[PDB]
């Protein structure tokens, strides 16, 4: 595909009309049409009108009489908005009538019409000698041979040349033209040689490699800069055309070398001609910015003037020393030869050199236009770093990067009202267990719960977390864009919670349009509003699970026992407006109207009852444990006595508290109480506060007391912390291979030459790094890159500091981002619940692993893409046994990581457990290597095999993660599981196929039968805070609702020898 | 006055660059003929929209 | 939960632009947008207009020439 | 007086957030002003402002005429 394939042709000659068409080239009878006769456009940003005539008229000089026409007055008439199409068409049409080119029509089919001379003579009003010649002998404008079209006028005038003014392409700007073209009387090539050689004796002139009408024409610029912009536009043209010829596609090119040849010019133009001739790889790569094209070309000529490549430098220099010569690739020259063959007497520039183009292997990345580049740094690469200097990141303005404390959660509106349940397990509550649990509860309450837990629970409030969604619903309702929704739908509730006004449907699934001029204020919500709403939805879901409508039944009532403003009472009253007879009242000791203000326990005189009760009582006063206990007990007592379906809050849900509550419901005469712990998606993500759900049932409740329940453990595992909470740093210095960075993120800016370097260095900590230049003219690249602990635990295993720096230097300068918009990174990004559970697993197992002495290696079977690497200490060897793992022998050798890349064999005879080894089986036991779920009996079997296989080894420790059966019982009754499911009774985490779960009792019994030492541990609250802190992650809402029940029901078996 | 503000914020002068782009002063200085030989030109006659 | 947990920082310094952005801190090419470039509001009870420029412009002294611009004539 | 009162509101709110223990992007640890020379009434404002009285957390004061509320509070 070397040879250029192009049909060269004189397009400018083709544009010249047959003489007969000149009478009607204006098309006087019919109006000009957009896109055919003209191309009007209005750049509202620049506020600049631009009319561009099409066809023969694109080349048109205007007599000053033509400018006096109203059509040219229009852009001044409309400074601000686009000229209306009616006025444009009407005025342009009348001016089109106004024009009439001189001609003599004739029968000969070979004839053309010298349109250039015709319009020019017209525009001068025939006062130039060319104008007289035309006005007296219009037939002279007709021509057969294109060149003799002018030779006739030259011989007729006795002049050696004419100097035509150039058209401005937009007809609205009247600004003085940069240059004019001078047509010469040079019929033979020799006359042209002479005119060129004389042309090198005089300033500011240049000419095309070949000329239209086959008549020599020279541009003469009024200033140096005008020449520079001209040359640059032509270099763009020839570069694009050569870019198409190089791809080998056929092109209708007007001439083989589209760019200009200086004949006399300043140094800067000679530079432009030289790099323009070079056809530098940098244009194909889009390395230059075209916004200020000529400048880019000057800098490029600079780099070439002292290029590292001797060939390119000597070639550029040679092109600069002899700028009058037209350098061209051999493939161009063969095209020129074909052209000389087709038209033997054609004129084309005689002084020309045929250089061989110099190949360059460096493929620069580029992408101009908006969009930050979201890098994924490699851990290692071909480049070998040695003692790299610290790379300071510059300060960056808020004009470019803001750092919001928390990421607002994107979520479907229904998901907010989800909740999870946790039913009691224990059949009895022995008194020794009471003394123990009370000891743990008093000791826990007396010294306040973890400071980091509080920092998170208060940094990530649910109200600001759900804010954009609610304000979005209000913003769509205000524009009238919202329309259809069910009367009882959760979307209806969100709508009632978004706006202060009463909503009323005009019919089924159709809300009333807003009255004109009425824009009701958004409904006021405190932090506990959405939560109370979700507890209401939970009550409706608990009375029956089948329901889709959430409206209360007629002649029924609800109470929201905790009350101040209690906005939820208002949103509920507004949600049920079409339902007859629905009492809804708050009733706090701090209650404002509508809500009645009254203390709990209720006064003996007052009569209170309801079919539903949503207590939210929480004394602000600091108090002794006995008083908090008796108060919570009396609260649940009156809540149960006053309603068939209480939904009481518990601020301090210790096992002792909840069990004492159950003992109290047991003590009440004649009414057995079914009960369940609960937590909504609308609760604050980190609150350990729990909603116990009371309801009478005719049967006595088997297994009524709690023990090691999820919702409780979310609280009790949290305790006073040994260390201060980890505040997210914003690093600006990127040390080479330091391992001294606290959790948080690098953020800042660097000069773009230094950009590839910094990416090569932040790769050590950051796993992925967004970057962007802010503008084409702004050299700095902004960089944001949060620190991944997994990347640290990987990269710092050995002292080698390799990276893909050679790849990153391909990026500069256009290849690493562009975005004018301010970007808003968060100190606490959103994550799916499964990922956070995985990080809690890794924190638990890592803290468990640091405690062990004298362990030679960590073997994570099913380790995928080194995902468990965060657990293993930098010393001990790491080993992966996942078939899915990709092989990287360089990374393996450089980072001390053996990788089996074969399926693990769970059969005991095939087992090969080394002494002093830590075998990780984190969620790998539940799946076959191809991904299909293994049946639960097979899972318990392979656990039994890993258990018996370890029985011989003197020192070993397995960590077999698995799912407990109880979770399926809980997710059958819960709602807040957007990710986790229960397809046909099996768990379905993420995108994995559903998998049957082991029962904990049979597994522990089996391990007792094996005789192996074992311990069924799960990650705690402090591990969660550790994960969220170290990773820079915030939990989110639905994740915070389901995390307790999910993480409590993913135990890690801890086999030990 | 408004267009005058928009024009004069650009500068009362400019210099053609070595790349040939215009570079306006950004300042509202009164012109003096001493500048006629200087790199600067009056901004009114730039013919830049 | 006794210890205060706060990241102190010079926000006013953070608001100061890199010098390159000063050429286009006005964003001359594109129109100012509500809620990003400015925050106009009209208290109909008080009948008081209130325009509040956003970003770097929140801190902005006005030359008496700037006050002579029609934009400041609007509330009247 | 109005300046000091606005700053006392600011520091009181910020301290209200720090007391809850939530992480805050506070510009400076003590948002309120220090008189260097001032009238008696400002010295009163600085004193109750420093006190971080329970009355602000309880919303006992009316903020509609904030400085006045603070003067009466300094009286009590
Ligand atoms: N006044 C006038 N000028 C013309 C006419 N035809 C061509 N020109 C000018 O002749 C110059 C060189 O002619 P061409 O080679 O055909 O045009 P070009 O150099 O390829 O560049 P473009 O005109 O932009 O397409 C251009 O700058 C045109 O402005 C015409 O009919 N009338
Ligand atoms: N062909 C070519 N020659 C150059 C270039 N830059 C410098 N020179 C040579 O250097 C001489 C003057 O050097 P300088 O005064 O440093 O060039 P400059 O105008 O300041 O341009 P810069 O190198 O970008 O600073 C000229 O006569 C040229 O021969 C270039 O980019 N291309
Ligand atoms: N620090 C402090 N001193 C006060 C206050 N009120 C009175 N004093 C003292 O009392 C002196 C003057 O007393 P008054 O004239 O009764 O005070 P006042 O200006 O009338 O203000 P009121 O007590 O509200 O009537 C001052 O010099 C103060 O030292 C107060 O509210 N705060
Ligand atoms: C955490 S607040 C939330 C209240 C309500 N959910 C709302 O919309 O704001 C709980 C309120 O219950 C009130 N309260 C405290 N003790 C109470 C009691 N013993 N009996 C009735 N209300 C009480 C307190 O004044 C407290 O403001
Ligand atoms: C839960 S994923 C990875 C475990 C852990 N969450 C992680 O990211 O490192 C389990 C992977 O182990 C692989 N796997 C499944 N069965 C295996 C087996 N019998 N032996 C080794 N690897 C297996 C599967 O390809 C699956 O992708
Ligand atoms: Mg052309
Ligand atoms: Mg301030």
């Amino acid at each position: 595909m070397w040879h250029y394939t192009s049909i060269n042709n004189d397009t400018r000659v083709a544009l010249d009309p047959k003489p007969n068409q000149i009478r009607t080239i204006t098309k006087p009878n019919t109006v000009p049409q957009l896109g055919t006769d003209y191309l009007y456009t209005f750049n509202s940003q620049r506020r600049s009108h631009t009319l561009r005539l099409l066809g023969p008229f694109q080349y048109f000089n205007f007599s000053e009489t033509d400018r006096g026409h109203p059509l040219f007055r229009l852009p001044l008439k409309y400074p601000s908005k686009a000229i209306p199409a009616d006025e444009l068409i009407d005025n342009l049409h009348s001016w089109m009538r106004s024009v009439h080119l001189l001609h003599v029509r004739s029968e000969d089919n070979t004839l053309r019409y010298n349109w250039m001379l015709g319009v020019y003579a017209r525009s001068t009003n025939y006062t130039t000698p060319v104008g007289q010649l035309v006005v007296n002998a219009p037939a002279i404008l007709n021509y057969s041979n294109p060149q003799d079209a002018f030779n006739s006028v030259f011989v007729a005038l006795g002049i050696d040349y004419i100097d035509i003014p150039i058209t401005n392409s937009n007809i609205f700007d009247d600004s003085s033209t940069p240059y004019n073209v001078r047509i010469w009387h040079a019929p033979t090539m020799t006359e042209v040689n002479h005119i060129l050689a004389l042309m090198r004796k005089s300033t500011l002139v240049s000419t095309h490699s070949s000329w239209h009408w086959n008549v020599l024409h020279t541009f003469h610029y009024r200033s140096e800069s005008d020449m520079i912009d001209h040359f640059a536009a032509k270099i763009l043209e020839d570069w694009r055309q050569k870019e198409k010829l190089d791809k080998g596609a056929l092109v209708e090119a007007d001439r083989v070398i589209q760019r200009l040849i200086p004949l006399s010019s300043s140094t800067y133009v000679q530079r432009l001609a030289a790099i323009g001739a070079l056809y530098p790889n940098e244009f194909t790569e889009n390395v230059l910015d075209l916004s200020r094209l000529s400048t880019a070309l000057l800098q490029l000529s600079d780099t070439y003037y002292q290029h590292a490549n001797d060939q390119l430098r000597r070639l550029y220099r040679r092109m600069y020393n002899d700028s009058r010569t037209l350098y061209m690739t051999q493939r161009h020259q063969e095209l020129l030869l074909a052209q000389i063959t087709a038209d033997p007497n054609i004129l084309l520039y005689p002084y020309t050199y045929i250089f061989t183009t110099i190949p360059t292997s460096m493929n620069y990345i580029s992408n101009t236009g908006q969009g930050r580049i979201k890098h994924s740094l490699t851990v290692t690469g071909a480049t070998e770093h040695d003692t790299v200097a610290d790379i300071v990141l510059g300060q960056t303005g808020e004009d470019v990067i803001t750092i919001s404390m928390v990421e607002p959660m994107s979520i479907a509106v229904e998901d907010m009202y989800g909740y999870v349940l946790d039913t009691p397990t224990r059949d009895i509550w022995p008194a020794d267990e009471q003394i123990e649990q009370k000891g743990d509860a008093v000791a826990l309450y007396d010294t306040k719960t973890s400071r980091a837990l509080g920092m998170f629970n208060n940094t990530v409030r649910i109200d600001d977390l759900l804010s954009p969604l609610l304000s979005l619903v209000y913003r769509t309702y205000i524009k009238g864009d919202t329309m259809t929704m069910t009367q009882g739908s959760l979307d209806h509730l969100t709508l009632c919670a978004a706006v202060d006004s009463d909503i009323t449907f005009v019919g089924n699934r159709m809300i009333a349009p807003l009255p004109e001029g009425y824009i009701p204020k958004p409904m006021h919500r405190n932090n506990s509003t959405m939560k109370m709403l979700s507890l209401y939805v939970a009550l409706k879901k608990l009375e029956n699970f089948a329901t889709n409508s959430y409206l209360m039944a007629p002649d029924t009532s609800i109470i929201l026992l905790g009350a101040e403003r209690e906005p939820a009472v208002n949103i509920l009253r507004r949600f049920n407006r079409n339902v007859s007879n629905v009492r809804i009242i708050g009733m706090g000791d701090r209650a404002v109207e509508p809500n009645i203000r009254v203390r709990v326990p209720f006064p003996i005189d007052k009569n209170i009852s309801a079919d539903f009760i949503i207590c939210d009582i929480n004394s602000y006063e600091d108090q002794s444990f006995e008083s908090m206990f008796s108060e919570t007990i009396s609260v649940v007592t009156t809540c149960a006595s006053a309603a068939t379906r209480a939904l009481v809050k518990i601020n301090h849900p210790s096992e002792y508290m909840i069990n004492s509550v159950i003992e109290r419901l047991s003590q009440l005469g004649g009414v057995f109480y079914h009960t369940a712990l609960l937590k909504t998606a609308s609760q604050n993500p980190y609150s350990y506060e729990t909603y116990i759900y009371i309801t009478p049932i005719a049967a006595a409740v088997r297994f009524p007391f709690y023990s090691n329940s999820a919702m409780i453990n979310r609280y009790m595992t949290a305790v006073a912390d040994d260390e201060m909470p980890i505040i997210p740093s914003i690093h600006t210095v990127i040390k080479g291979h330091s391992n001294t960075y606290s959790p948080g993120l690098f953020c800042g800016c660097v000069d773009v030459q230094s950009a590839p370097l910094a990416l090569s260095q932040l790769k050590s900590y950051c796993s992925e790094a967004t970057t962007w230049r802010v503008d084409s003219d702004d050299n700095l690249v902004n960089i944001i890159a949060r620190i991944d602990p997994a990347r640290i635990a990987l990269e710092f295993r050995t002292r080698s500091n390799t990276s893909a720096y050679h790849e990153y230097q391909r990026y500069v300068p256009n290849g690493l981002g562009f975005k004018v918009r301010k970007t808003r990174e968060f100190r606490y990004m959103h994550r799916e619940v499964t990922f956070i559970h995985k990080l809690m697993m890794y924190a638990l197992i890592r803290e468990q692993i640091s405690l062990t002495e004298n362990m030679t290696q960590v073997v994570s079977i099913g380790g995928r893409n080194l995902a468990d690497i965060s657990v293993v200490p930098l010393n001990m060897k790491y080993v992966v046994i996942d078939p899915a793992t990709r092989i990287e022998t360089l990374t393996q050798e450089k980072k001390n990581i053996e990788v089996q890349s074969r399926p693990f064999q769970f059969d005991a005879a095939n087992m090969d457990l080394e002494n002093n080894s830590i075998y990780l089986f984190i969620a790998v036991i539940m799946n076959e290597p191809n991904g299909a779920a293994t049946p639960a009996r097979m899972q318990m079997d392979k656990i039994r095999n890993v258990a018996t296989a370890m029985l011989t080894r003197t020192n070993c420790v397995a960590y077999i993660s698995f799912y407990e059966a109880g979770i399926i019982t809980r997710l059958d009754q819960s709602t807040a599981h957007k990710t986790i499911r229960v397809e046909e009774g099996r768990l379905k985490v993420a995108n994995y196929v559903p998998v049957d779960t082991l029962v904990e009792a049979d597994v522990t019994l089996m391990l007792r039968d094996i005789g192996i030492t074992h311990e069924i541990i799960r990650p705690s609250t402090p591990e969660l805070i550790d994960a969220c802190s170290n990773y820079g992650i915030r939990l989110g809402s639905t994740g915070g609702a389901v995390l307790d029940v999910f993480n409590h029901y993913s135990p890690v078996i801890k086999l030990v020898r | 006055p408004v267009e005058y503000g928009i024009f004069v914020q650009r500068g009362a002068t400019y210099t053609i660059n070595a790349a040939g782009e215009f570079e306006f002063s950004g300042r509202n200085e009164k012109w003096d003929q001493a500048l006629y030989l200087s790199e600067h030109f009056p901004a009114l006659f730039s013919d830049v929209p």
